[PDB]
Order: structure tokens, then C-alpha cells, then sequence
């Protein structure tokens, strides 16, 4: 629908979009779960949300959450009513109600037939029972969701009804197969194109076309099964006509139906997504435990005090006893309830955040059908904060009246200290780094007077489509760095946090500022970035440095968390991320089978003609002055770069909006017309190559020229953004009245268009080819260019106002400067040249613009995640208490695992070096060669055979005469002067096998003299 | 003494719903299966981040050093880029 909702829209479809916006979602519950549900729900574009809660402000509610102010607890102000105007300004399309009506066991239900979904949290389970009774057998069913926090355990629960319909249960799109063979037999099998494995799983069905020859196939529906990764069975195809060439054969997506039950039936029998698999029972152990929990505060009317021994054996007790009415009378875990009755009390606010992204997705799979809904329990737990604490003394969870109880009841006041305590360096302040802003805020991170700092930098200013995912920013804020009031706003919610903003990228070019001691200085790096580079570039100075690196990302429902830790891990740059997807220069330029093809089409034409050869252009003729000169120059022998392609441009210069216009009919005959003949001409549609088989083979398809006609929309729109750019380019005056229908039928009605004339021009054919580097100029090229060059001195049109055009930017997001609409109309345009399906101009502007789909549920999700990870850093943990996340919301599906074990390199002799060593050798004034050589045997147990400074060889016996380096001063032998006190020197060290290459080790740094 | 082979057939997962069934045999190394990986999905080794029983699988060690059994399940993960 709008500019506010672009990166989602690519997420959710616009089917999907319209569901929400007819939804009214009812969420009870203000605490922190509930706000981190209610923010996400409404930057998601829910249409109505009420938000309902009976509670008062009370103190400890500012310890978890980020909207209530010291003003709303002085005044008692109602929890739902206190934050609404702050979470209705986070997008004025929704509709945000609060509700204070009191929800007990005597509350007639039928208010709820409003709402399409109903999210519980903070409720008694016997009313969550009763509600959820009520919604699951409503006329429509009503989806039920139930999700809650204690201490540092969760709970959330599904229960759309006895039958949901998913209408797309992957989020992935069907892929496209070319076929390269079918067989006349029952079954027929097809066989697909060579080196293209169709990945595809027997059961699925597909549709098929473009088959020639065996005709019954196209337009039908085969489900297959497969035989090979090349081949698979369809149905019977004996009676058909023989199978001749080219096909394609497309997956078909089917709805699905869930089915679910209630929440009293699956409180006894759970369904539980595994999210660990070295621990495949651990969700049912925190089933039981959580349910006693339940039965606790019913029978007590009060949950677990700290430390009461009593409290927890009745805990257990009640566990026990749950476990005995359980199918597989699975064992108690004591361990996880101790931990529950420890710290029940207390709410863990960063895995709020992780459960409520979660959640939230889970509504909006509620009321759109998209995505297969989580079915049904998910039990994310931080226990790995606790473990390595082992059974400490309860004096340390204790309240002490400030806004931090609530969490130093779940890990102690010891490690809440030390996050006040932290410097950590956050990089990038988008909608990660928002959300990571606000859950450090949460923590009290840097908020101790004596030490403690949060480093934020981003080079961007805020636009509009940033406001969807970065919930700090508010259209009054555009044109203001995204820092700065990424800032501003975290102090609102904390106001002891110590935060300095700049606005830098981090890259090669600022490595000065963030330099060797800037990272000494911090405990942690965080990353929240929108790219590969980024990532590996920080992941290298943390490396350096001996810092860890927390990185996070997410695509769409997809999402990944990365933990880097000195000595205990390899870094982000141990691994390689797919690259770019690389479209061969063949099929770019003259053979495109995809949509994708066209477009990047279009967007390179886009550059070339309106960016890189305007830019050519001015460069040159600043270089060369005057036409007069470049004319006597090319007289006297000499040859200039690019200097043919200036003069053509030169030559051809449009002086009024008119030839604008001709131009760009010109350019429409020339892409949409002539390219298709003269590939027609080099290969006819029947030439055969010397196997006997056609040439236009499956990828290939021939091109059919397009007939120009004013009366195609399509056609008008080409002509248009083609002509106000050229005229942008030339800078040419023109008038919207210029651009109509009529005014450009005018102005073509006598211009004659040139008739097609081939060429024997070589087209490569290579799908290996990259590029014909540069065709040596042509006697008749240089012929023709001195006449050009001399036609436009002898009619004055070589003035400095000739010499000069402006060079446009791409910018995908201004709807007005026809940027997109030039490249819609030119991709699509062809597209129907080559009979590919065309796009619309959204998803042109995806695909142009390489957008990356997001949405506020799993950004939220991954940087809850982070943030408990960042509690585990700050205490010192050990490696198994660390986890890597890996999910896709669409499945659901989330893996976490212990992340990489820090690799050994082995020198020699048992010696080996991991990725974080740094040896050092201390020398005084008169330490010569063979002192540093001797020291870093003497030390390290292996004598030195090669010592390098970056590029200079200090040392390497097998070079002539460096034997006489070992009885030089280390001083005159390396020559310091940048830094006094150290070098840093590259050892390497002899093989196990005589004639090998020396095997480097880890870097050494020497120090000149003992300071 | 040396034993019986054992051969097995192992799942690979993606995080996108699709399956790849593999043929191996106990004693492949991680190597080898990135490898056949490759054969089926065009995906360079290097790219390859392999999760198996919330442990992350590694090069030079074989499917036995980590207990990977018949009918066991891989997944295959990747890092986003967004923020
Ligand atoms: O610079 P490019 O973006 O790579 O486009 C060029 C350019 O076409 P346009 O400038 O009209 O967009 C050439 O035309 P000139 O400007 O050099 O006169 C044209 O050459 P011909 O007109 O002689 O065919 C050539 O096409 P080709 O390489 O098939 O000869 C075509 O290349 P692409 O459109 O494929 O990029
Ligand atoms: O994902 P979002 O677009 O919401 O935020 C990404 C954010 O990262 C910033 N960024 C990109 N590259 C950077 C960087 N910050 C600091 N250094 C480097 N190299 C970008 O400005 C976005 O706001």
C-alpha cells in the first residue's frame, strides 16, 4: 500500500497486506511481553489493536518497560492507558485502544467475537482455559495465543482452531525447471538439464509449458516422483506424441490445513518445537515445570519467594506429581525447577523481546493465513545465563527498590553491575540497532557513573520507509541523523544510560578513529549492519584487537546470531556468505531466460546512459578544453581514451525538447526492434549447430522485434521517462504538457524512422566469456570521427554549453523522477521482445533497487537474542554456555547450536596457533637478530627460519648473504620511527618435510626496549 | 580388527522445508559430504554451515567421530545480511 510499508510488503504479499489491514487483534497484559507484542503488531501495520490491562504503574515496571515514565508511577496511571499514546504514534494508520475492565471467571466472553485473534499474557491458566474454550469453538474460530515470561524461563502457545488453512507454508517461491527429456512410457520420465539438478522431492506437483512435440503435457498437473537428481516420473505418457525439445516445468504450492487443539487437551499431550537438539526433552521438562509453576500460584494465590526452601520442594513436589499423569513419564529436570522457583519472581527483559517478536509473527500468521503457524508450544529459555552462577546465595537476587530488581532477580546483582559497567561499540543504528538500543537500556548497560559507555555510529541520515523497522524514529525526525535520535530516544527510556553518537561508517577509511586502542577500550562489539563487507571488515579489527563480536542479521521471517569470543572461537570471517548472484555476460546482454534478466538489463542501461557515459563525457572534455584541440590531436597521430564515443555523443546532441523525444523513439527502435533482428540475422530461428540441434535451446529463447505504437501504455511510458531523461542529461527546459499522449504523437508524426541494416557484428555465446575487453578502433571509426568532429566546429556546435552534460543518481525511493518507471518500462519492454512474463513496477523496484526484505518481528527476535548472548560475554562464560541461532519464522524453525570451536594450526613439533595468538619478544638497545631469534625459540620452543616486516625480508637464510643480518641491532635492522615503542614482524618457521614451504606462525611483536 | 561397513542414509535440511536425502557411508568424512552436498545443490563447501544435534559439524573429522546414525538429521543454515 504505502512507502511505510515497502520492505514488508516484500515479506508478506499484498494479499496478505489487505487481511491486516480488516484485522482487530485483542491483547490483554501490559507488562513487558505484552508492549513488546503491542509495538511490534502495530509497526507491522495490524489495523486495530486493544490493548487491555487492570494493573497500576508500580516502580518495578519501569525496570521493563521502555514507554512508562517516573510521571505515570507518582500518578497510578493505568498500564495499558499510560503507554498507548506512545505505541499509537508508532504509526497513525492503527487504530490503538485501551481497556481496564475487569477479566475474571464471571466476565461474559462476547465482547471477544470482535476480534479475529485473542493474545493472553499475565493471565491465571484456568481463565486462559475458559477463553480459550470460548474462542476455539466461536462461528469463525477465534486464533487463541498465550505467552508469558518468568524470570528467565517462557511459555507461548497457539491454538488456532480445529482447522486453519495455510495458504503458502514456506515463503519460498516455485521454482522454475527446464526440461531436457521425456520419455513415451507408463510412468513417462522427464530428465532435466544438464548441470541443473531439479532439487525437487517426490509427492509435489507441478504444472508444465512451452513443451513442443509431446502435446497433452502442457497446461496439465503431474505429481512426481523422483528417480535421480536429473530425473523423475510422471504419469503415463505411452499414448502421447514423441517429446522434441524445450519445456518448463513449475512447482505447484498447495494450501495445507493444520489442525489444533485446546489448551486443556495439549497441557496434557504438547506438541513442542525442538529449538535444541542436544537436548531434544528439555521442552517437555520445562512443560512440567512451567505447569507446576500454574498449579502454584493457584493453590497459593502467590508465586515461589527466592530462597524459600519450602516454596521450592512444593514446586518440585507439584512437578513430580505432573510428570506421573504425562505419557512417557518422562524424569523431573531438578535443575530446571530450582531455577524456576529462583527466580519466578523476576522477568528477564531481552527474552521478553525474543519471545514477543516471535509471538507477534505468530499473530500476523494468525489473520493472514501466510506461513504455517508454530503448532503449538515454543519453551525459549536463558538458562545457560544462570548455570555457570551455580547455586548461588539468594542476598544477591534480592530487591533493592531501583528499576534493575526485575532483572537482577533473574541473574544476580554481581553480573548487573558489571553490565552497568560495560563500553561496547554498537555499529549501524538501523532497525536492528534500535532494538538493540532500547534492550541495553533495558539492561542498564553504561549507566555506572564511574566506567561505562555505548559507542553508536551510523553514517545515514533518517528517510521515510526506515519508520517500519526501526521503532525509534518518527516522521519529525527525517533529515536528522539516525544516531543522534536513536540516542536521544534511549535516554528517554533510561535516563542514566551514557551513550556517544557518531556518525561514522566503519570501514578502511576511518580506521584512524576507530583505531587499535578504541577497541582496547571496549568489552564488546555489536553489529547491526546491512551487508556482507561491514561484517567482515569489523569481524578483522575485533580479531586484531582480542575483542568479541556479537553479528546478527535477518531476511524477511529469516534470521541468524553469531557469537565471537577470544581464544574460544573462530571469527565471522572463518566462514564465507553466498555472494552476489553473478548473471553471465551472454545472457545478459543477448540470451535472458528471467524476469531477473530483463531487469538488470534495464538498470545497467539506466547506468550507462543517463550516469557513467554523461560522466565520460564531462571528464573529457575538462581533460581536453576544446573540440579544436582534440581535432588537431587526432590529425597528428594521436589517440585519446574514449575519445570516439565523446565525439558520437557530441554529434548527436538533442538542442530542443523535440529532438528529446526523437531520441528516445530512437532508442526504443534500437532496443525493441533492431536487437531482435539482428540476433535473428547471426542465428535464424531454425540454425543448427554441428550436433545436429537447434541453437535456440532451452535457456535460449529467440526474440521477436516490437512495433512501436503510442496507443501501448507501455510503449507511452518508455517514451516518456526515456525523453525527460535524455532531456535531464542535456538539460533541456520541458513542461508536463510536453509528456501528453497527444503533444508526443505531434512531434513523431514526421519523423521518419531508419530502417534496419544488419551487421556481421560477433555475438559471444560463451555463458564463460565476461566481457570482449576493447575492440581495437577502425580506420573508418577514426574517418568517421574527424568528420563529426569538423561538422560541429564548422556549425558552432561545439560551445562550452556542448561540452558539458549532467550526470543523474540512481534514487529508487522518489517516485517522480522516473527512474523505476524508465526501468519497468524498458525491462518489460524486453521482456516481451524475449515472450518472458513482465513484472509489476513494485517488483521491478525490489529487484532494480536490490531492497532486502524486513519485518519488525524477527528484527525484534534476533536482537533478544543478542542481547542474552551479551549477558553470557560480560560474565566471562564458558564456551558451552554460548549459542548460535539460526531460524525462519515461515516454517517455524529455530536451530540453536554451540558456534564454532576455535581451530589449532600446527607449526611444528606439536607447536600450534589459533587465529587470536600474539607473540612477543622484549629486546633492549643492544638486542641484535640473533638475540630475537634465540628469544623466540627460547620462549616459544621453535627457532625462527624467515622474519618479514609487511613487505621488507628482515631475515631469509636462503637469500645470499643474510647471514650476516644475525649479528645486526634489531634498531638498525628494522629502521622505527611511526611507533617508538614496538614492530610488528611476520615468522615463519622450518617444515617437517625438508623442501616445503615454510609454515608461518602466529604474528610476533618486538619491543625495542623494557617499557 | 577392522569392521563391517556400515553403510547409512542421513537428511539434510535446509530452513526453507526442503529435504536432501543422502547416501553415505559411517567412516565419510565431513569433507566428503560437503562434497556430495555440492554434487546436489551447486553450493561451494566454503558456503556449507552443517548443524547437527546443536553442534556445528567440522572438516577432518568423519560422520562416526560424531555419532551420526541412520535416519539422523542435518541441517544446512546460512547467515542473513539485512539490518
Ligand atoms: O553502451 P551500452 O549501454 O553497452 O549500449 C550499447 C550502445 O547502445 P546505446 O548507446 O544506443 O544504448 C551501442 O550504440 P552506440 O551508442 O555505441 O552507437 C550499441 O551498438 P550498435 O548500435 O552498433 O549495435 C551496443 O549494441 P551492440 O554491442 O549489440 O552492437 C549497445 O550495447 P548493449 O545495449 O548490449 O549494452
Ligand atoms: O537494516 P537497517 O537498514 O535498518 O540498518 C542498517 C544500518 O547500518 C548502517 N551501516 C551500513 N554500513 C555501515 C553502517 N554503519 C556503520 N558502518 C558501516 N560500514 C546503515 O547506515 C543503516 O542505517
Amino acid at each position: 500500500d504505502d512507502a511505510l510499508y515497502s520492505r514488508q510488503r516484500y515479506v508478506l504479499g499484498d494479499t496478505a497486506m489487505q487481511k491486516m489491514a480488516k484485522s482487530h487483534v485483542f491483547l490483554s497484559g501490559m507488562g513487558g511481553l505484552g508492549l513488546e507484542i503491542a509495538k511490534n503488531l502495530v509497526l507491522a501495520g495490524i489495523k486495530a489493536v486493544t490493548i487491555h490491562d487492570t494493573e497500576k504503574c508500580q516502580a518495578w515496571d519501569l525496570g521493563t518497560n521502555f514507554f512508562l515514565s517516573e510521571d505515570d508511577v507518582v500518578n497510578k496511571r493505568n498500564r495499558a492507558e499510560a503507554v498507548l499514546k506512545h505505541i499509537a504514534e508508532l504509526n497513525p494508520y492503527v487504530h490503538v485502544t485501551s481497556s481496564s475492565v475487569p477479566f475474571n471467571e464471571t466476565t461474559d466472553l462476547s465482547f471477544l467475537d470482535k476480534y479475529q485473534c485473542v493474545v493472553l499474557t499475565e493471565m491465571k491458566l484456568p481463565l486462559q482455559k475458559k477463553i480459550n474454550d470460548f474462542c476455539r469453538s466461536q462461528c469463525p474460530p477465534i486464533k487463541f495465543i498465550s505467552a508469558d515470561v518468568h524470570g528467565i524461563w517462557s511459555r507461548l502457545f497457539c491454538d488456532f482452531g480445529d482447522e486453519f488453512e495455510v495458504l503458502d507454508t514456506t515463503g519460498e517461491e516455485p521454482k522454475e525447471i527446464f526440461i531436457s527429456n521425456i520419455t513415451q512410457a507408463n510412468p513417462g520420465i522427464v530428465t532435466c538439464l544438464e548441470n541443473h539438478p531439479h532439487k525437487l522431492e517426490t509427492g509435489q506437483f507441478l504444472t508444465f509449458r512451452e513443451i513442443n512435440g509431446m502435446t497433452g503435457l502442457n497446461g496439465s498437473i503431474q505429481q512426481i516422483t523422483v528417480i535421480s537428481p536429473f530425473s523423475f516420473s510422471i504419469g503415463d505418457t505411452t499414448e502421447l506424441e514423441p517429446y522434441l525439445h524445450g519445456g518448463i516445468a513449475v512447482q505447484v504450492k498447495t494450501p495445507k490445513t493444520v489442525f489444533f487443539e485446546s489448551l486443556e487437551r495439549q497441557l496434557k499431550h504438547p506438541k513442542c518445537l525442538i529449538v535444541d537438539f542436544s537436548n531434544p526433552e528439555a521442552p517437555l521438562e520445562i512443560h512440567t515445570a512451567m505447569l507446576a509453576l500454574d498449579q502454584f500460584q493457584e493453590k497459593y494465590s502467590r508465586k515461589p519467594n527466592v530462597g524459600c526452601q519450602q516454596d521450592s520442594e512444593e514446586l518440585l513436589k507439584l512437578a513430580t506429581s505432573i510428570s506421573e499423569t504425562l505419557e512417557e513419564k518422562p524424569d523431573v529436570n531438578a535443575d530446571i525447577v530450582h531455577w524456576l522457583s529462583w527466580t519466578a519472581q523476576g522477568f528477564l527483559s531481552p527474552l521478553a523481546a525474543a519471545v514477543g517478536g516471535v509471538a507477534s509473527q505468530e499473530v500476523l500468521k494468525a489473520v493472514t493465513g501466510k506461513f504455517s503457524p508454530l503448532c503449538q508450544w515454543l519453551y525459549l529459555e536463558a538458562a545457560d545465563i544462570v548455570e555457570s552462577l551455580g547455586k548461588p546465595e539468594c542476598e544477591e537476587f534480592l530487591p533493592r527498590g531501583d528499576r534493575y530488581d526485575a532483572l537482577r532477580a533473574c541473574i544476580g546483582d554481581t553480573l548487573c553491575q558489571k553490565l552497568q559497567n560495560l563500553n561496547i561499540f554498537l555499529v549501524g543504528c538501523g532497525a536492528i540497532g534500535c532494538e538493540m538500543l532500547k534492550n541495553f537500556a533495558l539492561l542498564g548497560v553504561g549507566t555506572s557513573k564511574e566506567k561505562g559507555m555505548i559507542t553508536v555510529t551510523d553514517p545515514d541520515l533518517i528517510e521515510k520507509s526506515n519508520l517500519n523497522r526501526q521503532f525509534l524514529f518518527r516522521p519529525h525526525h527525517i533529515q536528522k541523523p539516525k544516531s543522534y535520535t536513536a540516542a536521544d530516544a534511549t535516554l528517554k527510556i533510561n535516563s542514566q544510560i551514557k551513550i556517544d553518537a557518531h556518525l561514522n561508517k566503519v570501514c578502511p577509511t576511518t580506521e584512524t578513529i576507530y583505531n587499535d586502542e578504541f577497541y582496547t577500550k571496549q568489552d564488546v562489539i555489536i553489529t547491526a549492519l546491512d551487508n556482507v563487507e561491514a561484517r567482515r571488515y569489523v569481524d578483522s579489527r575485533c580479531l586484531a584487537n582480542l575483542r568479541p563480536l556479537l553479528d546478527s542479521g535477518t531476511m524477511g521471517t529469516k534470521g541468524h546470531t553469531e557469537v565471537i569470543v577470544p581464544h574460544l572461537t573462530e571469527s565471522y570471517n572463518s566462514h564465507r556468505d553466498p555472494p552476489e548472484e553473478e548473471i553471465p555476460f551472454a545472457t545478459l546482454k543477448s540470451f535472458p531466460a528471467a524476469i531477473e534478466h530483463t531487469i538488470q538489463w534495464a538498470r545497467d542501461k539506466f547506468e550507462s546512459s543517463f550516469s557513467h557515459k554523461p560522466s565520460l563525457f564531462n571528464k573529457f572534455w575538462q581533460t581536453y578544453s576544446s573540440a579544436e584541440e582534440v581535432l588537431q590531436k587526432i590529425q597528428s597521430g594521436h589517440s585519446l581514451e574514449g575519445c570516439f564515443q565523446v565525439i558520437k555523443l557530441l554529434s548527436r546532441r538533442p538542442r530542443n525538447w523535440s529532438q528529446c523525444v526523437e531520441l528516445a523513439r530512437l532508442k526504443f527502435e534500437k532496443y525493441f526492434n533492431h536487437k531482435a533482428l539482428q540476433l535473428l540475422h547471426c542465428f535464424p530461428l531454425d540454425i543448427r549447430l554441428k550436433d545436429g540441434s537447434l541453437f535456440w535451446q532451452s535457456p535460449k529463447r529467440p526474440p521477436s522485434p516490437i512495433k512501436f505504437d503510442l496507443n501501448e501504455p507501455l510503449h507511452l511510458s518508455f517514451l516518456q521517462n526515456a525523453a525527460k531523461l535524455y532531456a535531464t542529461v542535456y538539460c533541456i527546459p520541458f513542461a508536463e504538457e510536453d509528456l501528453s499522449a497527444d503533444a508526443l504523437l505531434n512531434i513523431l508524426s514526421e519523423v521518419k524512422i531508419q530502417e534496419f541494416k544488419p551487421s556481421n557484428k560477433v555475438v559471444q555465446t560463451d555463458e564463460t566469456a565476461r566481457k570482449p575487453d576493447h575492440v581495437p578502433i577502425s580506420s573508418e571509426d577514426e574517418r568517421n570521427a574527424i568528420f563529426q568532429l569538423e561538422k560541429a566546429i564548422l556549425s558552432n556546435e561545439a560551445t562550452k554549453s556542448d561540452l558539458q552534460m549532467a550526470v543523474l543518481s540512481f534514487e529508487k525511493d522518489d517516485d517522480h523522477n522516473g527512474h523505476i518507471d524508465f526501468i519497468t518500462a524498458a525491462s518489460n519492454l524486453r521482456a516481451k521482445m524475449y515472450s518472458i512474463e513482465p513484472a509489476d513496477r513494485f517488483k521491478t523496484k525490489r529487484i532494480a533497487g536490490k531492497i532486502i526484505p524486513a519485518i519488525a518481528t524477527t528484527t525484534a527476535t534476533v536482537s533478544g537474542l543478542v542481547a542474552l548472548e551479551m549477558i553470557k560475554v560480560t560474565g566471562g562464560y564458558p564456551f558451552e554456555a554460548y549459542k548460535n541461532c539460526f531460524l525462519n519464522l515461515a516454517i517455524p524453525i529455530v536451530v540453536f547450536t554451540e558456534t564454532t570451536e576455535v581451530r589449532k594450526t600446527k607449526i611444528r613439533n606439536g607447536i600450534s596457533f589459533t587465529i587470536w595468538d600474539r607473540w612477543t619478544v622484549h629486546g633492549k638497545e643492544d638486542f641484535t637478530l640473533l638475540d630475537f631469534i634465540n628469544a623466540v625459540k627460547e620462549k616459544y620452543g621453535i627457532e625462527p627460519t624467515m622474519v618479514v616486516q609487511g613487505v621488507k625480508m628482515l631475515y631469509v637464510p636462503v637469500m645470499p648473504g643474510h647471514a650476516k643480518r644475525l649479528k645486526l641491532t634489531m634498531h638498525k635492522l628494522v629502521k622505527p620511527t611511526t611507533e617508538k615503542k614496538y614492530v610488528d614482524l611476520t615468522v615463519s618457521f622450518a617444515p617437517d618435510i625438508d623442501g616445503d614451504e615454510d609454515l608461518p606462525g602466529p604474528p610476533v611483536r618486538y619491543y625495542f626496549s623494557h617499557d | 580388527m577392522h569392521h563391517h561397513h556400515h553403510h547409512m542414509q542421513i537428511f539434510v535440511r535446509t530452513l526453507t522445508g526442503r529435504t536432501i536425502t543422502l547416501e553415505v557411508e559411517s567412516s565419510d568424512t565431513i569433507d566428503n559430504v560437503r562434497a556430495r552436498i555440492q554434487d546436489r545443490e551447486g553450493i561451494p563447501p566454503d558456503q556449507q554451515r552443517l548443524i547437527f544435534a546443536g553442534r556445528q559439524l567440522e572438516d577432518g573429522r568423519t560422520l562416526a567421530d560424531y555419532n551420526i546414525q541412520r535416519e539422523s538429521t542435518l541441517h544446512l543454515v546460512l547467515r542473513l545480511r539485512g539490518g
